[PDB]
């Protein structure tokens, strides 16, 4: 925003912002799928205790 | 539909375009990030020379 005009600066902007939601799309994925994991151990903890 | 009305130089018409810099495209005449339309221009040295 210093560099670069702002009218073609837009597309650099828009795709930092898609690039950081994907990169938190994939984390929230993995977070998902550790915390299934988790769930599943922790019932069987619970069965076993 | 609104139309503006001016006379530049003809390597001006450059900086008539949205977000652009100079004397004209800052301290004349300064186009929104977001316009839509069309911009028109032609020689005018038969009346304006």
């Amino acid at each position: 925003l210093s560099r670069l005009d702002p009218p073609e600066a837009e597309v650099q902007i828009d795709r930092l912002i898609t690039g950081r939601l994907q990169s938190l799309q994939t984390y929230v994925t993995q977070q998902l799928i550790r915390a299934a994991e988790i769930r599943a151990s922790a019932n069987l903890a619970a069965t076993k205790m | 539909v609104y139309a503006d009305s001016f006379v530049i130089r003809g390597n001006e018409v450059s900086q008539i375009a949205p977000g652009q810099t100079g004397n004209i495209a800052d301290y004349n005449y300064k186009l929104p990030d977001d316009f839509t339309g069309c911009v028109i221009a032609w020689n005018s040295n038969k009346l304006d020379s």
